[PDB]
């Protein structure tokens, strides 16, 4: 059957943290689609599928976009998306782990918030998470498509204006977090974070930094990054997760935004057409047969 | 320390009706543009419970009929119309500064039409005197408002040393309240002595009510 | 969002307890979690606070070196531990989380709270001694007794549509209270009614007779 369409989703889950066995049960009820959802350790929020057949196969990834910062007007960096064609083998388990949104500072549930988002520490956006697609080939971790996500804009952003995206194709560069100031850079790939508020790379579980402790103890606006990878907001917007994690501004400059994610494609496989910031919610991935 | 004072201690309220709460601070908790002022309601059993943030903001899913006013070093929360479900503790709040201090609370209970006293007393068990000491018990019951006296008699003297009191709070269901007297005494007091007689003082009535016995 | 306390805790004067607020739902190393002390007829009294994130900590003078507040991030639980106990540290002892200046810096959430008692004075069985003399009024003294819950009901709870018990006093490191009964006077004693005292404590149930 090479009509089938299997499509992943958050499962109903937002923020920092992955979603559960149950709500992936749920989300995919009645469905082409089962999979198996860690429990605990860095394999927590990310789903597990089994390939049904040796065959060429579709698979898009979708990133996702960073939150808001301190005005509803502004528009939010959405995350980038990344197409390619992979040949695969019955029985392959693909691991899959669906980015989630970074937190918006607007709007606000607090209606003393959302007086400043209709028209000092915290207006900053999250940094949202990317999308990941990889196996395991000898107990190493191999990565298929990476669709980074998008930054989150600052608090006093002034222009919708984002730079071109970037995909990387090279294992032989490391996937390290981008750069923490008073905001959280994004999550890589492969790192050792210490700092709360930076994303956590995948192979650490990819959990969304916490918002700035400045903005925190004091005035309370909390804007956290997204699964998975997304760095903590400050002033300054939150960096991407990707294969590398986006930066973040060294100081708390409240009209710089965090930088999107690289992204990753494997050379092994062909890509479709280049990168592009398509996302404006939460990530996804679609895998289809491909017909040659 | 910024000192919180909340007037009145106690209210009494028909259903309905207004109920107005005030919280005065010795200094401005004003800062930033925001009042750090905040109203708490407190139920027997239960933690706190918050009603109204920065002196003007409803809490989530708070009833309208809560609402809070005031800046500076004046406050009030009031209450309209009143339910039969918002008896309880209310507590002013500050954050300004520290230390982190809390106006001295108001009960706030049901309105009803006065009522005197019942009283009664009761002579010391057998008993109790075989182990040693004699306790007399006199019973306040069913009486509004809350503010009464007790006084007891030895002798025809007034005796108020060696006794405990106990109130009951607010009846659910008759809106009044009791209060329990019980004077303690050794045995060789008690049966050196022959009439006791125990007396409340209530406004709903000028002569106290009286109840008494004598040894057999 | 949930804030969850360790269970009650019965010392004697001297020793020190460690009371646990363990979080959830939401990130504990973001948010301050305070202490506050609430004893009968008294109001709220705040302790201090402590911001998990990096082990920063405000006092009330009051309670410096009485109070240790200290927070777990591996558990994501805030202790507070008390030292040098007395009959004054007996109290219900609260946790909360508070938000920052755009929630007016209050509390949101509280635990269910940890009772302490603190009393030098060893398990005791209560004494019942009865109250003998249109309504007549009756009477049940339970004197005597440590530690505090005591339940008192008539005729095993069938006949309690008038009945009144006063909260107990501290006498002497033991509690005394009394209830009452009204019934007609065509009940009694043309019929028996009897109170029934259970101290669970002791594990106690007594029925006593009201005999004119
Ligand atoms: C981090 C690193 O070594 N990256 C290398 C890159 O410099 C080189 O151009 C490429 C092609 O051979 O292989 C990879
Ligand atoms: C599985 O995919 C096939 C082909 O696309 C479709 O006919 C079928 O309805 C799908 N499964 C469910 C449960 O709908
Ligand atoms: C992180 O720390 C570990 C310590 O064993 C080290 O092996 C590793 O190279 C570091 N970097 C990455 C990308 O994990
Ligand atoms: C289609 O098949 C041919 C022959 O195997 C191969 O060269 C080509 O790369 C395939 N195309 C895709 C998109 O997989």
């Amino acid at each position: 059957d090479p009509t089938v369409h299997w499509l992943f989703t958050t499962c109903g889950a937002s923020g920092p943290h992955g979603p559960t066995q149950a709500q992936c049960n749920n989300a995919y009820q009645n469905s082409n689609l089962s999979v198996e959802v860690g429990s605990e350790g860095p394999l927590k929020g990310i789903q597990i599928w089994k390939v049904p057949a040796t065959d060429t196969y579709s698979i898009s990834g979708y990133g996702a976009a960073g939150g808001k910062g301190g005005k509803n007007t502004m528009m939010r960096s959405h995350g980038v998306s990344v197409l390619g064609i992979f040949n695969l083998e019955k029985d392959d388990m693909l691991y899959i782990l669906v980015g989630q949104q970074g937190e918006d500072a607007c709007p606000s549930t607090n209606q003393l918030i959302q007086k400043v988002c209709i028209g000092w520490a915290g207006g900053g956006g999250g940094g949202g998470g990317a999308t990941y697609v990889f196996k395991m080939k000898d107990g190493v971790p191999v990565p298929l498509i990476i669709a980074a996500g998008g930054g989150g804009r600052a608090y006093g952003a002034k222009t919708d204006t984002f730079h071109p995206e970037r995909l990387e194709n090279n294992s032989s560069v490391l996937g390290l977090n981008g750069n923490s100031g008073a905001a959280g850079g994004g999550g890589g790939w492969n790192d050792n974070t210490s700092l709360l508020w930076a994303g956590k790379s995948l192979q650490e579980g990819a959990t969304g930094g916490h918002s700035c402790p400045q903005a925190m103890k004091k005035w309370g606006w909390e804007t956290r990054g997204g699964f998975g990878g997304g760095g903590g907001g400050c002033s300054s917007g939150g960096g991407g997760g990707g294969y590398i994690g986006g930066n973040a501004a060294s100081n708390n400059d409240p009209e710089m935004d965090g930088e999107d994610g690289v992204s990753f494609i494997s050379p092994l496989g062909i890509l479709y057409t280049p990168a592009l910031k398509v996302m404006e919610g939460h990530g996804e991935v679609n895998i289809k047969h491909y017909l040659n | 320390d910024i000192v919180l004072t909340q007037s009145p201690a106690s209210l009494a309220v028909s259903l309905g009706q207004r109920a107005t709460i005030s919280c005065r601070a010795s200094e401005s908790v004003d800062n930033y543009g925001i009042s750090f002022m905040n109203w708490f309601q407190q139920k027997p059993g239960q933690p706190p419970k918050l009603l109204i943030y920065a002196a003007s903001n409803q809490g989530s899913g708070v009833p309208a009929r809560f609402s809070g006013s005031g800046s500076g070093t004046d406050f009030s929360l009031n209450i309209h119309p009143m339910e039969e479900d918002d008896t309880a503790m209310y507590f002013c709040q500050q954050s300004k500064e520290v230390p982190w201090t809390f106006g001295g609370g108001t009960k706030l209970e049901i309105k009803r039409a006065d009522a005197a006293p019942t009283v009664s007393i009761f002579p010391p068990s057998s008993e109790q005197l075989t182990s040693g000491g004699a306790s007399v018990v006199c019973f306040l019951n069913n009486f509004y408002p809350k503010d009464i006296n007790v006084k007891w008699k030895i002798d025809g003297s007034e005796r108020q040393n060696g006794v405990l009191n106990s109130w009951t709070d607010q009846d659910s269901k008759d809106s009044t309240y009791s209060m329990s007297s019980t004077l303690t005494l050794t045995k060789d007091e008690y049966e050196r002595h022959n009439s006791y007689t125990c007396e409340a003082t209530h406004k709903t009535s000028t002569s106290p009510i009286v109840k008494s016995f004598n040894r057999n | 969002v949930q804030l969850q306390q360790s269970g009650a805790e019965l010392v004697k004067p001297g020793a020190s307890v460690k009371i646990s607020c363990k979080a959830s739902g939401y990130a504990f190393s973001s948010y301050w979690v305070n202490w506050v002390k609430q004893r009968p007829g008294k109001g709220l009294e705040w302790i201090g606070q402590i911001y998990p994130g990096d082990g920063d900590t405000n006092y009330n003078g009051k309670f410096k070196g009485k109070a240790t507040l200290t927070a777990d991030k591996s558990s994501s639980t805030a202790y507070m531990q008390l030292s040098s106990l007395t009959s004054e540290d007996s109290a219900v002892y609260f946790c909360a989380r508070s938000r920052g200046y755009f929630y007016g810096s209050t509390y949101d959430s509280w635990g269910q709270g940890t009772t302490l008692t603190v009393s030098s004075a060893k398990t005791t069985p209560p004494s019942v001694y009865p109250l003998a003399p249109s309504m007549v009024t009756l009477g049940c003294l339970v004197k005597g007794y440590f530690p505090e819950p005591v339940t008192v009901t008539w005729n095993s709870g069938s006949l309690s549509s008038g009945v009144h018990t006063f909260p107990a006093v501290l006498q002497s490191d033991l509690y005394t209270l009394s209830s009452s009964v009204t019934v007609p006077s065509s009940t009694w004693p043309s019929e028996t009614v009897t109170c029934n005292v259970a101290h669970p404590a002791s594990s106690t149930k007594v029925d006593k007779k009201i005999v004119p």
